[PDB]
RNA sequence: CAACACGGGGAAACUCACUAGUUUAAGACAUUGGAUGGUGAUGCAUGGCCGUUUUUAGUUCGUGAAUGAUUUGUCUGGUUAAUUCCGAUAACGAACGAGAUCUUAACCUGCUAAUUAGCGGCGAGUACACUGUACUUGCUGCUUCUUAGAGGAACAUUGUGUGUCUAACACAAGGAAGUUUAAGGCAACAACAGGUCUGUGAUGUCCUUAGAUGAACUAGGCUGCACGCGUGCUACACUGAUAUAUAUAACGAGUAAAAUAUGCUUGCAUACUUUUCCUCCGCCGAAAGGCGUAGGUAAUCUUUAUCAAUAUAUAUCGUGAUGGGGAUAGAUUAUUGCAAUUAUUAAUCUUGAACGAGGAAUGCCUAGUAAGCAUGAUUCAUCAGAUUGUGCUAACUACGUC
């Protein structure tokens, strides 16, 4: 199961709450792998007009990808990941063996 | 299918539109952002897709509108600010004041710190154009709120 | 310098226990006296880049080409006609603008790449992708890193 | 000729009057409109005329402009 | 009329029709003087 | 380097109200100043038990 | 069987590897041999000649390499060699001459014990360099 | 200063506000009034936003006291990154700014973790010569490296000098780090008639609004050239060029029109399938490039456990405007686009200029910096000598003073 937010404290909340879940229903999961994070970066000229000094700011939108994965029948993973949610999670489902 | 850096700025961009749109015609109480009187704002977004500093500031440029004194106008809405909790609040009008050279007026109470992450995080703002007929004047409405937890103390009992 | 009292037991067997330039030269002269390859034809008027603007001025350069390509093959048995292009590439003088890089010439590669093909000694897996060295390859790259080997030696 | 556009007017009074509202781009100079059949240009214009009658208000927002239909519009297109 | 497929006239801010001086950076189309009042709401922190 | 007057109101505070529990050792007394006092920052608690230290 | 350490200057990493062997050096597909330049092959050299090579003869070393240029590399490779020795001398010999045998190598220098510190200043606006600027003008 | 690679303003058209000219209603509302649009006039009417003042260290209130404006607090002195602290002190208590504070990077995790990262383990070969070394194909206990969370770690620690012996400084030792660990983000009080109404459906007034200063179309123009100044690039060579060879990196970034088919006379009419952004790979092309197709919504495929160039090695010049140098010019075949001509851009051959280390002047810089060398991104239908990032090669010289 892959959970992306650009919320880092949504997704950070929603990771220990599905783990602590996955154990209520003592489902096989591997340790929650955090993977690289995507960063919008956008070099912007500070001046609207660009007259005078020639200052530049750097803005980053800092998008948040978490991967957490189950051995286990669909059913079970998809009922508890739908029930537990939050909402700027966008989470999506990955099926796996018998 | 996009990627997830399209999908979050497309998300990001129609989050914008949505705000600034909710924000021109905001009036008896304030917006509440995205879901994820009523029936018409819910109308025109699906179709679409098939006390705060902003109301405070709103509000003092509803009373500029009406065309009241600006120094009585000014304190009222500071006053309910920090009679309302505030630990600090600053309000500037800039332009006219009904005179033929343009000026400004400041009025700041509390604390207002401007510095480090607790200015950034617990201090809210808003601006606002006041049209007249001599042209626009600029409200900027400036309110602390760290009530988190506070910037200073030293936490002994 | 040429002969050296290391401190580490080296392999005695293998591509990196030879210098790779006295590999390539040598070895490319073992090409040229086994009579391994040919040009052919459009491959006479070369210039590894563009801005060299000269014919490769050492004259056995066409078997220490092929000899380095070996070499490389040998490294890396995922290799295509790109990876070679990449691989020889240089800088390329703007002239009253400042240098940038620049890919080698692709048909001489791929002509030697090809021949060396149909002569047996690499075999393309297209699944898999790339070009590698065959047994018979490796086992003659092997064998003459051991006779270089024992040059060294004695 | 000029033309006037007499059954894409009645076409666009009868979807203002089933909806209720119209969310539309301002511009006119790009023919194509995706969310109904009638060019741009014809709706622009019959925008327009509506409201300085006064049967739609205004909201705007970054070149669309969020008309809502008022009562007296509704009794008009009905009979 | 002219072919604006391509070149200048093609591409415009989405926020308020200019004709110069837009960001095309991950396919939104504003332009800087529109983008740093909206950074924010849009999502953007500043760090440098 | 210097320190300035909230730290040193941290550190006056402390003795004042916690004068017999303070040791000479640095590491201790960064646990004490820890225990009684809730300060948001690891540097500034830092700080704060230096100068306490001091 | 195997023990790790490292490495590092600027970008590039280099972690060893020492088994329990019989006196090969290795950096990733290269013998120890085939660093290029004589004057930083002496570099790597140089630590393994303070000890003495009869006392490396019953352990086999390979050493892979990441990240940056050739002279921040052997830099990585001498602090990887120097942590190697240090290692094998503390899991498979004797804690005593491990302290001993580090005494030595850091009298002759702290540089294989602790790397570089040293970092990259970023680019600012108003010119190529971190705090040069381009030429101001009246 | 705080103009002059500045207007993110890298202009064939579009662009554009200009010039030569051509069009149009998209003129609401009740001939006509009336208004609607305007990179029109006005930044010395203005809003916003930004530059400066000033990134230094400054500012203010409450109460008390000293015809009044005012002053004190907010300071002889010590000390400091610093109105930072001490200390004295008609003041005592505050608030803002400073500092603290946010993002990286530095060190340490016998803790948190293994996917789309690695490692071992083990089957299978090919070499070496083994009850081990080297190299590739098949399957699957470890987490050091790769990633990314939480948490630790420096406080002037200890010693010694100097110091109201306070605040604190100096040296050595310890230590990953001692200057606040290094770099940014951050941005008071109060201004300037600083810049921008050529970004805005922010905007007053004034102009304009039907042989329009609106929208749109066709050329031409923004770059022409006796000449003057900015800023960069390339050079001026043997500590180098020339030809081969070895080594290696980080940041990135990657969704309404084309093709195919049918009916009619290149053109017209209609359907339908997908082309669309990165390019592996395989053939063909000196070279540019062409054709065939694969994998990728991305730690997975392009492609980055390897993508670079200076470095450095062997060769060739043997020092002579020289084979340094590539101005300036001619013939080409390509690529993008409707259009390439005022060389668009690209390559091949040829053409082979100045420049002999730079006056008066003046720029930037103290540690991975300065300098040298590259390279990603931005504009982009098309293009870096630009800007902005990122890496690598890794200096000198004080280490202070007015």
């Amino acid at each position: 199961i892959a959970l992306t937010s650009k919320n880092l404290r949504a997704i950070e909340k929603v990771c220990s709450d599905i783990m602590k879940g996955a154990k209520e229903k003592n489902l096989n999961v591997s340790g929650p792998v955090r993977l690289p994070v995507k960063t919008l970066r956008i070099t912007t000229r500070k001046s609207p007009c660009g007259e005078g000094t020639n200052t530049w700011d750097r803005f980053e939108l800092r998008i948040y990808k978490r991967l957490i994965d189950l051995y286990s029948q669909c059913e079970v993973v998809t009922q508890m990941t739908s029930i537990n949610i939050d909402p700027v999670v966008e989470v999506e489902v990955i099926i796996t063996d018998s | 299918p996009i990627s997830k850096k399209r999908k979050f700025i497309n998300d990001g961009v129609f989050q914008a539109e949505l705000n600034e749109f909710l924000a021109r015609i905001l009036a008896e109480d304030g917006y509440s952002g995205v879901e994820v009187r009523i029936r018409e704002l819910t109308s025109l977004v699906q179709k679409r897709f098939f006390l705060c500093a902003m109301a405070q500031a709103e509000s003092l440029r509803y009373k500029l509108l009406k065309g009241l004194a600006v120094r009585r106008a000014c304190y009222g809405v500071l006053r309910h600010i920090m009679e309302s909790g505030a630990k600090g609040c600053e309000v500037i009008v800039s332009g006219k004041l009904r005179a033929q050279r343009a000026k400004s007026m400041k009025f700041r109470d509390g604390y207002l710190i401007s510095t480090g992450e607790p200015s950034k995080r617990f201090v809210n703002t808003a601006t606002r154009s006041a049209q007249l007929k001599q042209g626009v004047l600029g409200i900027k409405v400036k309110i602390m709120l760290p009530t988190s937890i506070l910037p200073d103390n030293i936490s002994v009992l | 310098r040429l002969l050296e009292p290391v401190p580490f037991v080296k392999t005695n067997n293998c591509i990196k226990d030879v210098d790779a330039d006295l590999f390539i030269r040598s070895y490319a002269t073992h090409l040229k006296l086994h009579n391994k390859i040919t040009y052919p034809k459009w491959c006479t008027f070369v210039k590894t880049g563009k801005g060299r603007k000269l014919a490769p001025l050492n004259e056995d350069w066409y078997f220490i080409r092929a000899s380095s390509i070996l070499r490389r093959l040998y490294l890396h048995p995922d290799i295509g006609v790109g990876f070679l292009r990449r691989q020889f590439s240089s800088k390329q003088r703007r002239g009253v603008a400042p240098n940038h890089t620049s890919l080698a010439s692709g048909k001489i590669l791929r002509s030697i790449l090809q021949q060396l093909e149909n002569l047996g000694y690499v075999e393309q897996n297209p699944k898999k992708k790339g070009r590698r060295l065959t047994t018979k390859g490796e086992n003659a790259i092997n064998n003459f890193a051991r006779y270089i080997n024992k040059k060294v030696y004695n | 000729y000029s033309y006037i556009p007499k059954q894409n007017k009645k076409l666009i009074y009868e979807y203002l009057f089933k909806e209720g509202v119209i969310v539309v781009e301002k511009d006119a100079k790009i023919p194509r409109h995706p969310h109904l059949n009638v060019p741009n240009l014809h709706i622009m214009m019959t925008l327009k005329s509506l409201k300085s009658r006064n049967y739609v208000e205004e909201k705007y927002n970054w070149k669309h402009q969020y008309f809502i239909l008022n009562n007296e519009g509704i009794e008009y297109l009905r009979e | 009329v002219h072919p604006k497929k391509y070149g200048q006239g093609s591409r415009q801010c989405r926020v308020c029709s200019n004709k110069h001086a837009i960001i095309r950076k991950y396919n939104i189309n504003i332009c800087r003087q529109c983008f740093r009042e909206r950074a924010d709401i849009i999502g953007f922190k500043k760090y440098r | 380097r210097v320190r300035t007057k909230t730290i040193k109101r941290a550190a006056r505070q402390i003795v004042e109200k916690y004068y017999a529990k303070l040791t000479l050792d640095f590491q201790i007394n960064k646990k004490i100043t820890e225990e009684v006092a809730i300060i948001p920052s690891k540097r500034m608690k830092n700080k704060v038990a230096g100068f306490v230290t001091h | 069987k195997r023990v790790q350490t490292f490495g590092k200057k600027k970008t590039a990493v280099a972690v060893a590897t020492v088994t329990n062997g019989k006196g090969l050096i290795k950096l990733n597909g290269k013998n120890l041999d085939l660093v290029e330049p004589y004057i930083l092959k002496t570099k790597v050299y140089e630590p393994l000649w303070l000890i003495g090579s009869g006392k490396l003869k019953n352990l086999d070393i390979r050493i892979r390499v990441k990240g940056g240029g050739q002279t921040s590399q052997i830099y990585a490779i001498r602090q990887a060699i120097g942590k190697g020795i240090i290692s094998y001398y503390q899991k498979y010999v004797d804690e005593s001459t491990k302290k001993e045998l580090k005494d030595v190598l850091l009298r002759y220098d702290r540089s294989l014990l602790v790397g570089d510190t040293r970092r990259c200043e970023p680019k600012k606006f108003g010119g190529k360099g971190a705090r040069a600027r381009y030429q101001k003008s009246y």
